[PDB]
């Protein structure tokens, strides 16, 4: 009736390189959904979410595993910074309406058309919303305590409500937030997690760690992946009429590119590789057009040359006496 | 004043003089500047300008409060109120906290101090003078905190012209 | 026609452990509703709630109570953050809701249906809040004299017209204060309750006071309540068809270990529990699925090990000379 | 047509005790209001209200004679914070509400049911509250000069347009405040009434003191007035079947002791009452269900018991040197 | 200035000089330093710098309308308004204040300050005079409360060139 714990982990493994207890982790979360809506009635409501915190640096798969879990659950998703606060319940009226279209457009596919009935429509969307609804929480660790502080801190005392459990009115009607399932996610470079007030603290029983992305990460990240950078472009020059190839020292050059600047300046993660990929298939992208039937073979040396330089900081001088 | 505080055998003892001195003169003799927090299981003594050190030991108190009077911590907590953009405001005063596990000296520019191994404190103008008798006291004989304490307080009381010989002091069970 | 004081205490023993005094506080109070309303009529109006502050420390029971006793008495029920205010109608306004919806909830159930009459329902939806109505006011103890204090001194006064009984519209129509009960929760550990304005200070007659919990109860609250962990974790398991069981002494070893924590650390009540039963329940959790017909017997040598190694931490140092 | 003076002292003297200078001035000015509309035209509309700024301490009777003249003249009334604004019409607004309802309560007092006329309704709401309207302001002495001392300044300019006369819309028509009758409320600790502003201060012509209530006075607000606390619990009790009755001494040594504490800490005036008596019908309050058929006999030594200690502080030490 | 108060007998007295002297001249003479507060119901005597005095006179004050005069924790709340973060301003003034119950010397940095047992306070630059003569008087004869400040005061303004012996005395039925 519903993927399992092993069953979800392979999925993501579809998106996401590396990461493993971040996966697990989401996976028996999704699972619990099941597990619960077995149960009898007393206990089917008593049980609820085990809410959970993803604690990693940036951009190295805190989002697209929860955006991909949702997208395999078939579940209402919606993410948010938290600081966007410093009213929270468009939190949920916004993934509601995420559940109009997942549930409208997804019973039209049941069937100049027409059973429609919409006050089934809404509340079977509502359903969806209050049974698997996901909200992820960006930078929560950007509203921790460490001055307006308080105009901060006061984003934690709004958030519990939904994340403890009550209930807010949509334009489709009456949800509640008793068994959304929430997913936070943070750096902590400075604050650690236990500086959220402890109401919060104790509704994010789940802790869980990602690692930093390496060069070795990247060069799998790069042509792994359903839809990888590299297979993209691929399927881009083939509309114009070129077919590219990279040769593996081609795409291990560009990840100890990416990996490179990400750590001599800021560090955006695998970010990074859609600027140098970006960067790269730049003169072939124009000229693609008016180049048909040819083939650009991309190799360690066309990457070498089609980067330029990049910078090792000059700090230096200017400010230091 | 004298503020002393010697640890030995499972017990912590916190005394001090009772001279409150205006100037040259001397204001108050009785004066209590040691007292218990958080629920009597912790002791602090205070030294430096009156003022001042009530506002620091009514501080740490709050911090006390917070915390599950976790001594400690507390400290710390109350120490990075100073160390950090938006100062506190310097405080002339400094106290010496003990609770059953821990004893420390904290002050009111924010640095909290432990203890050398012989796990003896004093601070006041009189400090060094119960500092130096306990340490003595400590090393060559077998006489319990409290003796040791209120034995110093008296060799200082009897050198600083500012610390009285009406002790106030407090042992922790 | 209505429960009795020990009948309502009887039914709180159900799912709060402990918190003696605090029950029968609020027993007392959702009784004196059943008194009143079979007096004359001066009197029947004359006659009003003896609202509750409740003092104690984080997690302890403090909602649980108060949200059961409205749940036994099928009562409107709303908790708000006192600070959430540093709209206050809003609270009213917002518990009419709930009953509008308990009501609404009667109609389509005592009758392709239809009896609707909005002039009907609206009335005896509106009756239900002025009635028995419950607001329950959190962290009341954050908006205390302690500056911008100014600005929460005003969320008294602020709540005052409600606690004071007065009226406030809301798009069922008018509803009268009069007769909610308040609930009002705080730690109170820097703040004394007579730190309150007066005018607020006598509409809370009532103080009750509730404990901290203690390793001991712990172990109660793992097993004893309806839906307790352990039960949920039992009934969860049970669909992937595994059988599992706690020990005593591992039961006795989870709450050792949660107080412990608790303890050690930032002590948050409760919630202390769901954190290390999920840290424990962990191995299972997963694996579960493919572990059918087999049954986990948790002791607490289980326990011991699953729970691994947690922290009597090191402000040493770093910022201490 | 209409009581008198010497009438309505009598009839405040059923709910307050005491306070006699400020019965006698909302009096003579509920009176004035009959005297004018007996005058031709030219006069009827030349002579204004005499408005009114009582002068006392905390809850000794200020609201409720207040609320009790209005109750007895049937007439719209409503109490705001002056602080409530540090939108004023508000308050005419909401004048309007309640007199809409106090008069949709007579056109249905008389004999489906459409003799309304909402039109015509309205004009005699819209009358009710020009003719009869009774506005309190609490706690003026909140907004004097005494920093933002601007804002709260700014608060007395913002009300003079009501009290000096002068038009609001309410969503019932257009109602005038050059006949509603103010009465305003202050403790006046620091700030004397001469702090006002003279526009204001002018349009408060009678000033009357009310006094600090004594051991004396509770005694007598604990059984004389309609709907005493002693009368209140006997009533309560009886539905549990219980029959109680206090004993002359008893209700002395509650008073003493409600005095006692007022004294000794922060003086609540009579709402001191409602707490010591809470205190003391604490346990009867909750057996009382199963008692029934018995009889509790309240005398000097069960109030001496119930009530415990009651602490003389000890500001000493801790703070003292 | 010179300000003493001795309480004997369930009388209490507030008395002082009426010396303002600005540098080492002589402006006014019959200045008022003893005051009553809280309807008559409690007595401020207050020495240091006048402004400054005046300003902690009115401070006590409205802290003493806020609190139903309750001398103990008017001064306490007065006293708090130093010890926290937002400082309130150093203030050079001293006041000594008496109500039937009590008698406290509080001053403008925040710190209230109780009598030793004799139950005597002076403050001012002739304090110690009046002090030390009040009590020998206090231990030595059976001179009443008012007789012994009457007298003090004196005994101060003949060594106190800031003292005169133009008096203002009050005392609490
Ligand atoms: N481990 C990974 N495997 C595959 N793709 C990845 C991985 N990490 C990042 N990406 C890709 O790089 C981007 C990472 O952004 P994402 O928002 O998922 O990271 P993040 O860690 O959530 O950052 P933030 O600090 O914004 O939360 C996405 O486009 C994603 O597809
Ligand atoms: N005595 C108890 N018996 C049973 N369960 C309890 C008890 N105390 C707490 N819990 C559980 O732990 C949690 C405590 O949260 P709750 O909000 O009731 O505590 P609180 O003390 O009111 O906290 P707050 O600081 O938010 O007022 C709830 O999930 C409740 O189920
Ligand atoms: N003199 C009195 N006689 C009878 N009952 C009184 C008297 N004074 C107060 N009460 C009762 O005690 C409470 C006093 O509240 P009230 O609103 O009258 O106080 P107040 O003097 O207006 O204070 P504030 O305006 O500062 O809130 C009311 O419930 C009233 O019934």
């Amino acid at each position: 009736s519903e993927m399992t714990p092993r069953e979800i982990v392979s999925e993501l493994d579809q998106h996401i390189i590396g990461q493993a207890d971040a996966k697990r982790a989401v996976a028996i979360a999704l699972r619990n959904r099941w597990r619960r809506m077995q149960l009898q009635e007393p206990l089917r409501h008593e049980v609820t979410p085990k809410n959970i915190l993803m604690i990693g640096p940036t951009g190295v798969g805190k989002t697209e595993i929860a955006r991909r879990l949702a997208k395999l659950a078939n579940a209402p998703f919606i993410k948010v910074e938290a600081t966007k606060f410093t009213e929270v319940d468009s939190i949920i009226r916004d993934l509601t309406d995420s559940a109009m279209k997942l549930v409208r457009q997804q019973e039209i596919a049941k069937n100049a058309a027409k059973l429609i009935n919409p006050e089934e429509l809404k509340q079977k969307a509502i359903d969806a919303v209050e049974q698997n609804g996901i909200v992820f929480i960006d930078e929560i660790d950007k509203i921790c305590k460490k001055g307006a502080d308080v105009s901060r801190e006061g984003v934690q005392r709004d958030l519990l409500p939904l994340v403890e459990g009550s209930t807010v009115s949509t334009k489709h009607g009456m949800v509640k937030t008793d068994h959304i399932l929430f997913i936070a996610s943070g750096a902590f470079q400075v604050a650690r997690p236990s500086d959220l007030i402890p109401e919060l603290q104790g509704r994010l029983p789940i802790r869980v760690e990602l690692t930093a992305l390496s060069a070795a990460d990247f060069e799998r990240i790069l042509t792994e992946p359903h839809a990888s950078l590299t297979e993209q472009y691929k399927a881009l020059m083939a509309t114009e009429g070129v077919n590219i190839a990279f040769t593996t020292d081609a795409v291990k050059k560009i990840a100890e590119a990416a990996f490179r600047v990400n750590e001599k300046t800021e560090n955006i993660g695998a970010r990074r590789l859609h600027t140098v990929m970006e960067r790269l298939m730049d003169k072939i992208s124009f000229s693609a057009s008016d180049m048909n039937g040819q083939t650009v073979n991309i190799d360690a040396a066309y990457v070498a040359d089609a980067l330029g330089e990049v910078v090792e900081n000059e700090d230096l001088s200017r400010f230091i006496l | 004043t004298t503020i002393v505080s010697v640890r030995r055998n499972g017990q912590v003892v916190v005394g001090g003089d009772g001279q409150v001195s205006l100037g040259n003169t001397v204001m108050k003799g009785n004066a209590r500047k040691v007292r218990r927090l958080y629920n009597g299981k912790v002791l602090a003594g205070f030294a430096g300008g009156t003022a001042d050190a009530f506002t620091l030991f009514e501080l740490f108190e709050r911090k006390l409060e917070m915390h599950q009077g976790h001594l400690l911590k507390s400290a710390v907590e109350l120490a990075k109120d100073w160390r950090t953009d938006r100062a506190l405001r310097k405080l002339e005063a400094m106290l010496i906290v003990a609770d059953e596990k821990e004893s420390l000296i904290i002050t009111g520019i924010g640095d909290v101090v432990q203890p050398e191994e012989d796990q003896i404190l004093a601070i006041g103008s009189g400090g060094n003078y119960a500092l130096s008798a306990a340490r003595a006291l400590v090393e060559n004989t077998e006489l319990s905190a409290h003796e040791i304490v209120e034995k110093s307080l008296r060799i200082a009381g009897d050198i600083c012209v500012f610390t009285n010989t009406n002790f106030t002091i407090e042992e922790l069970p």
